[PDB]
């Protein structure tokens, strides 16, 4: 009959299909929870990800890509970072205030260095 | 039997007409079932592959193909961007 | 009693939250010098037997004159103590930061706070009673003792030597690198996090990008198997001439600054 | 000597003026100079320091020379417009389609070169203004 | 000698991100030592969100104004 | 493990999907397995339809009296019902215009279903492969001119399946032939072809193929414009979205607009409740999709724009005219419209309904008599008459139909508005000048500077919902209240009741929900029960979004703070349960507002449609 | 952990420290503003971005900035108080 079916295809699969499954879903996702991978990848320094991002860097060290990437650090990018500073101490000596006491490697550092201990990647002892 | 609702319905004096047989029958159904259950491999196998994301091996240590290689050295189909684009030219 | 407080011990009933929070929680952790801001800062160390856990005291004549109440911390469900010792000159009535009133005692006082938001209010209002030496310690899990709140000695309205500045950043808030000139760095969504290198560094590369008159080409990667493309434009001279714009652009800056 | 915070600003400046003029070149090879980016395509720069269209913004034909542009974009304004007339209004193809013949395919053709004399003609004026 | 605006004179905010940009204020004071980074104060006649109206600025945030080259008209 | 709060899971869970912030899958080839893992989805879903309308429904006896039958969606089994409702029910009703799709690409048979059904299944298996291995060679794959393809194809199929493709003499063996042979599956008649009061299948089909070829033309002529101008200086994921949702919302707006007036689907203007409940849901996909165009491109700002001379830039520097102008647009239209319809309220009211203020939309009748009608309707513009007319489902506006565009208007102006203004001060605004540094989505800056409440950019686009629904809810009103009434024959109820807003509720809503509420009554309940247990359940859902809006926090904390005190002090549970182990914290002031709005926009949806259901059917 | 940050307009008002409940901000020598003192935040790990601190700030704009990181939260950060993770 019409009936015929969809009711005994019916008894069987949505009992299992709503209960077993959904129960199921929802006692994984309540381990996944617990789970050492729980949001692995949205939880900041958990384990995956930062072997993750470690071997990410062991790649990218091992196997050089032959297309220039988007530099992690901006200054990375520059081929002769050499010459980046030597001209810039040239220009700033062409425009010192007089005889000043002030060097520009001194100033990158005093710039480049950040007390900033809160931060993650600092909190993680690196 | 149904308790017609809606004036539309009533006025209209559309029947809902049962088939009389099925219409699957219930072998079919079980190879619709199978087919799914292929395709629910494959899900859990996509998913596998999502969550743990990719690995950074793969696209490093296999060479790109020619075709990959020409298009990344040339700015092809998204390349040379930043963007997805299905839709790009 | 058993009905009144779990029968387990607060160790007992905390399973594993050390183990677990370095996992659940990997970016929850404290600098190598958490009260203080420099690691040579003297950094007064106190134990247990200084300021005990409030489980190891029992009708302590340091405690206040407090009836106690349901705000509190809560007993072998929470660990993490925090206690106040302060000295009184007169035995007068204060509120407590969970509600309901103590009376403080004649001399040395003691209070035990579960949030260290808690114990600075309850110094507030005493400093604002003209008390002084308010001494904020935290009592950890195993019973090690951090002293906080005058930390170096001196509060910190007060300016005092030896203290390092701790995340200043040198320039104003608004000059700090937009999200997009931090793209694909680890400060992408963090810009306030960015050196001020970083910072200057990135606010003059978009300038730099958007001057494509002079902006270089970066020819494209050899990637194909295949020999060389003869093209029809000399990568070299291009360089040169490129080299040259350079120099000029930058005499010309520096002439103008 | 006592710096001032006035020269710190002035170093700051320097700082960002010099880094600037210097990412420029071929110094600091990020993907966005990459060609097909933000770069100018290697030897074919489109605008000079005047913001003024070069012959290299034409592609293939970039080397055509303004009198043949013309002659190119005046051809296909006349052929495309022929077409257009003879489509819609003298002897309609959609009314030919009514009577159950097929459409003329000369009219379509013609037609298809209107547009094309749109650009051509932009492309001879940006040829004629460069001189070609 | 003295540097910055004068005591008193109108001056524009060249601070992009002040409340008071490209307004007009009120110089109350210019401290006259190298090492401050923002030395001069300007009183504004309105009030930012803060309902404070007093603020300092460096010297390149600041426009010295002449008595009678400015819109009085805000 | 798991020592975090219940705050986690809102916290991720709103980002879960935020891809470029999954340092994982961030590459686009993982973006494109996310596309070709939605298309599997999407093809299961259709593969569900199909399968229950195969399984349990009467797609033999539709194609015969399409008219006389009403399509079956699937087979209910509802444990819950009671005797009488089981034979009461017989099958789940269809709303959908699935049966008519079907009919019209060629389905004749259950048996071609079930193949359909396996088709779907194994595509969908077909797109998990290929999400399975991302890669920049499956890059390649996507285009406008693989979609010009697809169109194609899909021109192939229906003239493969065109009613007329038996009389076609095949062309590409016999040569084309005479034109009549071509029009048996190529025509160009245009409009309504009477009987299954639709489009001819030949008219889609050579609209296809039509469309297919331009796409690949128009498709070579930007990547030739790509050849010459080649700059692609500001790629973004988050811009391209922009684009696809604002092309898309466009077009499916566009959809639901030329399939009502030019339905193509055999035998759908006849079924009233699915022709109502197909607009509605395109309308409001396309709402939906254009919303979120804006909300990419307010996100695109935020973190992947950098300050140039651009058209960006120009658009950035001058926000202030822009919101400006924007707010007076909106000012003005909702002051006239709403003063419009409160002058027809007091009129009706005070047994005056002449002296209502009733703009004849005369710009939009000069259009309509001009360039669509082709009998003289109005008279004004032109007065000509057709003498070979094409058929349609275009409405005949009246006095009513300018304040509702004029309402319109003021809906999507007010959108745009808090879209536009959000979006470009995410870049920041005197009240908080650096918002490029606090990302897309954030609480608030405190109550300091007089206070800071949805200051974020992300609180725009959950101020703008509100107004996307309301636009939607607008003109949804006035297209189903007009078909209603041209159903109905009315057609003069709707013309003069329209123009008053009292009209709107007693004629339309108080009216068309008479036989939904007696779904179920203390006589018995009808086919309708479902609808009105839906509509009852709307409402919950909507009133709870007013909890998660109206009350915020901090009281919410407090309370979750005393019970778990109640917890923790309760006997038989301290031993087990020290609150240590996802701690239960009161929903962060972002993830409220969020879980509001959807509350909000859940109810509107299912009262909506629960509400159409009830009066088309 | 709510990162906050002090910049260069900090004027030394320590109205931002007494502000605090919880003891974030300090006051450490400098030599930018008159008053020679600059806040700074080495207690970071208190915040619970409450967000008083800036409430007090009279600058212009905020010279002490509170970033909320939701996606960071912490016992002490949250204010929890029935709950230890420790
Ligand atoms: C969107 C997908 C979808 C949905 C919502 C439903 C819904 C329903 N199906 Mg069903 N079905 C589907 C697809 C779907 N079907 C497909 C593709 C097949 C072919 C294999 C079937 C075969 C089928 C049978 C044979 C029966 C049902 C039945 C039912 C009903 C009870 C639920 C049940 O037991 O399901 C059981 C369904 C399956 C075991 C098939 C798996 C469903 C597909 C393949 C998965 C699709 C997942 C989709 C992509 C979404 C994933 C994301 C999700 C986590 C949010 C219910 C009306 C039963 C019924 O009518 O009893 C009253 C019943 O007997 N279905
Ligand atoms: C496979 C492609 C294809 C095929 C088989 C047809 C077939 C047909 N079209 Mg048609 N059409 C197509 C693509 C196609 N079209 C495209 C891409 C468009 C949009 C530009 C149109 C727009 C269109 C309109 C507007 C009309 C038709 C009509 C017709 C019918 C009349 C036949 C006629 O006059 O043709 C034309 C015959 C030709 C030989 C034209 C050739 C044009 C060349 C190939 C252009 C390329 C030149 C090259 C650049 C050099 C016929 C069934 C008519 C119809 O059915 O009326 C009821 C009608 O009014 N077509
Ligand atoms: C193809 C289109 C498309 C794509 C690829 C994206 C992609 C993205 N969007 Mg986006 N968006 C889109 C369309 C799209 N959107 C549209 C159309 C809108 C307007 C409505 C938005 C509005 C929007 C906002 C406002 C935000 C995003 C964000 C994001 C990013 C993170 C997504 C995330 O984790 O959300 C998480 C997803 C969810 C939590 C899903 C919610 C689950 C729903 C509500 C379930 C409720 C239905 C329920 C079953 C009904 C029950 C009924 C009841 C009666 C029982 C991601 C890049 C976020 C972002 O980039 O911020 C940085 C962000 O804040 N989007
Ligand atoms: C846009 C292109 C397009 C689309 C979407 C369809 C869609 C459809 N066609 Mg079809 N068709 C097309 C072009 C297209 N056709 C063309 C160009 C022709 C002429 C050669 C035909 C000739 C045709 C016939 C003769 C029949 C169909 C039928 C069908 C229906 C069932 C087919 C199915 O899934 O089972 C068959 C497919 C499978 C079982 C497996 C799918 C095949 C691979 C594995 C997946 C493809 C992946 C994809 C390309 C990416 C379905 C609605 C059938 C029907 O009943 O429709 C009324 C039918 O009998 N088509
Ligand atoms: C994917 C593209 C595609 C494919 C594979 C087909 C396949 C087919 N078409 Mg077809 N067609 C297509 C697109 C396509 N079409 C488009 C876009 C149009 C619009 C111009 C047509 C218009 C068309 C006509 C007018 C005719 C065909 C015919 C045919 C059939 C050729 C004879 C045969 O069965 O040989 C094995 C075959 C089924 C002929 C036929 O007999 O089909 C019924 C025929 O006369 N096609
Ligand atoms: C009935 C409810 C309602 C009403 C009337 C409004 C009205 C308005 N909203 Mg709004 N809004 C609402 C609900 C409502 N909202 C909800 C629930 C949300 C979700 C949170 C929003 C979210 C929202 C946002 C995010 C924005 C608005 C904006 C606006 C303004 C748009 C400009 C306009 O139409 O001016 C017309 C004003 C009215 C119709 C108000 C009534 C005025 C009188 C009573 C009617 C006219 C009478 C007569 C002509 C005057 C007599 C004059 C003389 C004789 C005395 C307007 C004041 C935008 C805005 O402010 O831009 C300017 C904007 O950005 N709203
Ligand atoms: C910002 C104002 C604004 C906006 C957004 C709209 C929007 C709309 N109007 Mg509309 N309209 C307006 C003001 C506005 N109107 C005014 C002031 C009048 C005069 C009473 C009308 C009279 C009117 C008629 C008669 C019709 C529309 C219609 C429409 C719709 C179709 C588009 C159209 O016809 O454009 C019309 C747009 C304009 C004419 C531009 C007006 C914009 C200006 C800047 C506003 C101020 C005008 C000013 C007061 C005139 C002073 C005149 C004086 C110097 C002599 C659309 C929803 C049609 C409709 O209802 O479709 C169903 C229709 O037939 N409008
Ligand atoms: C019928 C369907 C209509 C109902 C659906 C309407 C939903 C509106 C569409 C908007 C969705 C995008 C909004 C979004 O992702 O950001 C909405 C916010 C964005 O996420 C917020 O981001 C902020 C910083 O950007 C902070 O991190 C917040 O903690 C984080 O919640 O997401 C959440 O609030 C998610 C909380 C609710 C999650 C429950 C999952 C429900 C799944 C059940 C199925
Ligand atoms: C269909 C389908 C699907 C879906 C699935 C799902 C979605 C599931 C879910 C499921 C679920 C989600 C389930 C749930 C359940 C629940 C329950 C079962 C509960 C119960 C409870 C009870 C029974 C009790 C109640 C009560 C109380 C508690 C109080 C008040 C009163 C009363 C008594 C009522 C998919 C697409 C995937 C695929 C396949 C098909
Ligand atoms: C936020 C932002 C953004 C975004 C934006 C957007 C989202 C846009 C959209 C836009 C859009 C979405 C547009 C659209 C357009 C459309 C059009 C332009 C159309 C037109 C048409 C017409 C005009 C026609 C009409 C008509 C008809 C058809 C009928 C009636 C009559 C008439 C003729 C009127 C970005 C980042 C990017 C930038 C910055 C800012
Ligand atoms: C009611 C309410 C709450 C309390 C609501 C909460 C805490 C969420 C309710 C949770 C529901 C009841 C489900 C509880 C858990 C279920 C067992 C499902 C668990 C699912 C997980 C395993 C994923 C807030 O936290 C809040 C915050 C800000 C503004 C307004 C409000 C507000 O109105
Ligand atoms: S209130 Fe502001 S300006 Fe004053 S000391 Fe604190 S951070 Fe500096
Ligand atoms: S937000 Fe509150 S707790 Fe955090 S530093 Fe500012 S005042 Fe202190």
């Amino acid at each position: 009959a019409y009936g015929d079916g969809p009711k005994k295809w019916g008894a069987v699969l949505l009992p299992l299909t709503i209960f077993g499954v959904g129960i199921t879903a929802m006692g994984t996702f309540v381990l996944y929870t617990f789970s050492e991978d729980f949001f692995w990848a949205f939880v900041p320094g958990s384990k995956r990800s930062m072997e993750l991002e470690k071997k990410k860097k062991e790649m990218a060290e091992k196997y050089p890509s032959p297309v220039v990437q988007h530099p992690a650090d901006p200054l990375a990018g520059l081929v002769n970072r050499a010459d980046y500073e030597k001209g810039l101490e040239e220009a700033w000596d062409k425009v010192k205030p007089k005889g000043s006491t002030v060097t520009v490697e001194e100033k990158l550092k005093e710039l480049s260095t950040q007390n900033n201990p809160h931060y993650w990647r600092n909190a993680i002892k690196s | 039997e149904r308790i017609p609702g809606g004036k539309f319905t009533k006025a209209q004096g559309k029947i809902v007409a049962t088939p009389d047989e099925d219409g699957f029958t219930d072998s079919e159904v079980a190879l619709a079932l199978i087919i799914a259950a292929v395709v629910l491999y494959l899900a859990i196998e996509v998913t596998k592959s999502l969550f743990y994301g990719e690995d950074p091996e793969t696209t490093a240590k296999g060479p790109m193909t020619p075709f990959e290689k020409r298009v990344v050295e040339k700015g092809l189909f998204g390349s040379r961007g930043d963007s997805y684009s299905p839709f790009r030219p | 009693a058993v009905p009144n407080t779990p029968k387990s011990s607060p160790d007992t009933l905390a399973g594993n939250r050390t183990e677990a929070s370095a996992v659940s929680r990997p970016y929850d952790k404290f600098n190598v010098n958490y009260p203080l801001s420099s690691p040579d800062q003297a950094r007064t160390e106190v134990t247990t037997k200084e300021i005990p856990r409030p489980e190891d005291l029992v009708d302590s004549p340091k405690f206040p004159l407090f009836g106690g109440s349901a705000n509190g911390y809560m007993s072998k469900a929470t660990r993490e103590r925090h206690a106040i010792t302060w000295t009184a000159k007169e035995e007068t009535t204060f509120e407590m930061p969970t509600s309901g009133w103590a009376m403080m005692n004649k001399g040395e006082n003691l209070c035990y706070f579960r949030k260290k938001e808690q114990c600075i209010a309850l110094c507030k209002q005493l400093r604002s009673m003209k008390i002084n030496d308010v001494k904020i310690y935290r009592l950890s899990k195993d019973g090690t003792v951090t002293f906080l709140h005058p930390s170096d000695g001196v509060f910190p309205e007060k300016v005092n030597k030896g203290r390092v500045p701790v995340n200043f950043r040198p320039f104003t808030v608004c000059q700090n690198a937009k999200q997009g000139e931090l793209k694909f760095t680890e400060y992408w969504t963090k810009p306030y996090e960015a050196d001020a290198l970083t910072t200057l560094f990135v606010k003059a590369r978009v300038a730099a990008y958007n001057d494509v008159v002079n902006l270089f080409p970066l020819p494209n990667p050899k990637l194909t198997s295949g020999p060389a493309e003869p093209t029809s434009v000399d990568y070299d001279a291009l360089t040169k001439e490129a080299m040259e714009g350079q120099k000029k652009r930058i005499e010309a800056a520096m002439a103008s600054v | 000597y006592t710096e001032s915070a006035q020269d710190a600003k002035l170093f700051e400046t320097v700082f960002s003026t010099y880094t600037a003029e210097y990412l420029k070149g071929p110094m600091y090879e990020t993907p966005e100079k990459m060609i097909g980016r933000r770069p100018f395509n290697p030897g074919e720069p489109l605008w000079g320091e005047d913001k003024k269209l070069t012959s290299n913004v034409l592609g293939p034909l970039k080397r055509v020379s303004s009198n043949e542009l013309a002659f190119l974009t005046m051809i296909c304004l006349a052929i495309g417009a022929w077409g257009e007339a003879q489509f819609l209004w003298f002897d309609p193809q959609f009314a030919a389609i009514d009577r159950g013949e097929y459409f003329n395919p000369i009219y379509i053709i013609a037609a298809s070169l209107l547009p094309v004399s749109f650009w051509a003609h932009i492309a001879c004026y940006i040829q004629k203004a460069n001189g070609k | 000698a003295w540097v910055g605006p004068k005591k008193g004179s109108q001056v524009r905010i060249l601070r992009p991100e002040s409340y008071w940009f490209q307004q007009r204020g009120t110089v109350v004071n210019v401290n006259q030592k190298t090492n401050i980074k923002y030395p001069v104060t300007v009183k504004f006649d309105f009030v930012n969100y803060a309902n404070v109206n007093t603020n300092g600025f460096a010297l390149w945030e600041v426009d010295e104004l002449k008595e009678g080259e400015y819109d009085p008209d805000l | 493990y798991g020592r975090c709060a219940t705050q986690r899971y809102f916290q991720v869970l709103g980002n879960i999907h935020d891809i470029e912030l999954n340092e994982s899958l961030n590459s686009p080839q993982a973006i494109q397995a996310l596309s070709f893992g939605q298309l599997s989805v999407i093809l299961l879903w259709l593969a569900a339809y199909t399968f229950h309308i195969g399984w349990s429904g009467n797609f033999e006896a539709f194609i015969d009296n399409p008219l006389g039958v009403q399509p079956i969606n699937h087979f209910v089994l509802d444990p819950h019902y009671s005797q009488y409702k089981v034979d009461t029910t017989i099958a789940a009703l269809t709303n959908h215009p699935i049966y008519h799709w079907l009919m019209t690409v060629g389905f004749t048979s259950n048996a071609q279903i079930y193949r359909f059904t396996l088709g779907l299944e194994i595509t969908a298996a077909v797109m998990l492969v290929l999400s399975l291995a991302p890669s920049v060679g499956l890059l390649s794959m996507g285009g406008l001119e693989v979609v010009s393809w697809i169109s194609i194809c899909w021109a192939g199929h229906l003239v493969n399946f065109a009613p007329g493709a038996a009389n076609l003499t095949n062309v590409v063996m016999e040569g084309p032939g005479s034109l009549g042979n071509l029009m048996n599956v190529l025509t160009f008649n245009g409009g309504i072809q009477l009987g299954t009061q639709a489009l001819a299948v030949s008219d889609v089909a050579h609209h296809h193929v039509a469309i297919g070829i331009v796409g690949l033309w128009i498709s070579a002529l930007l990547r030739v414009s790509k050849y010459a101008w080649n700059f692609n200086t500001q790629s973004s994921y988050h811009l391209d979205l922009s684009l696809s949702l604002t092309v898309g919302g466009i077009l499916t707006s566009l959809l639901a607009q030329q399939a009502y007036v030019y339905p193509a689907l055999s035998y759908l203007p006849y079924d009233y409740l699915t022709t109502t409940s197909l607009y509605v849901h395109h309308q409001y996909i396309g709402a939906f999709l254009a919303t979120g165009g804006f909300v990419h491109g307010g996100i695109f700002l935020v973190r992947d724009y950098t300050l140039s001379n651009d058209l960006v830039g120009k658009l950035l520097a001058t926000k202030a005219t822009v919101i400006s102008t924007l707010s007076w647009i909106t000012l003005f239209l909702g002051f006239h419209a709403t003063g419009l319809y409160m002058h027809n309220d007091a009129m009706a009211a005070f047994g005056v309904p002449q002296k209502q203020i009733i703009i004849e939309p005369v710009f939009a009748e000069f259009i309509q008599q001009v360039f669509f009608l082709g009998t003289p309707v109005y008279g004004l513009g032109s007065a000509a008459v057709s003498s070979t007319p094409t058929l349609s489902f275009l409405p005949i506006i009246s006095g009513g139909d300018f304040l509702v565009h004029h309402a319109i208007a003021l809906g999507l102006h007010t959108t745009v508005l808090v879209l536009i203004k959000g979006a470009l001060d995410s870049q920041g605004s005197y009240l908080f000048p650096d918002k490029q540094s606090f990302g897309y989505g954030f609480a608030c800056d405190g109550p300091g500077r007089g206070g800071t409440c949805d200051i974020s950019t992300w609180d725009s686009f959950y101020l703008a919902f509100f107004w996307v629904n309301n636009t939607v809810a607008w003109f949804t009103y006035y297209f189903h209240w007009k078909v209603l009434s041209l159903w109905q024959s009315s057609t003069a109820v709707f013309d003069e009741n329209s123009l008053y807003l009292m009209g709107w509720f007693r004629d339309y809503l108080w009216q068309n929900c008479a036989a939904l509420l007696s779904g179920y009554d203390s006589l018995g309940s009808n086919d309708l029960a479902v609808w009105a247990w839906a509509f009852l359940l709307a409402h919950l859902a909507w009133a709870t979004g007013f909890m998660f809006l109206i009350s915020w926090r901090g009281y919410w904390q407090e309370l979750i703070d005393t019970v778990i005190y109640m917890h923790l002090k309760a006997p038989f549970f301290n031993e087990i349960w020290s609150a240590d182990v996802v701690t239960p914290v009161a929903l962060s002031i972002v993830q409220a507002r969020f879980i509001g709005l959807a509350h909000y926009v859940a109810g509107f949806i299912l009262t909506y449609l629960a509400f159409v259901v009830g009066a088309t059917s | 952990a709510h990162a906050v940050k002090i910049y260069d307009t900090c004027i030394g008002c320590t109205l931002c420290v007494r502000a605090c409940p919880t003891d974030v901000i300090e006051m450490v020598p400098a030599t930018v503003n008159a008053a020679k003192q600059v806040a700074s935040t080495p207690r970071v790990e208190d915040c619970v971005g409450c967000k008083r601190c800036e409430t007090a700030c009279p600058t212009d704009f905020l010279s002490i900035r509170v970033y909320l990181q939701e996606n960071e939260e912490t016992q002490y950060s949250l204010g929890l108080d029935l709950a230890d993770w420790s």
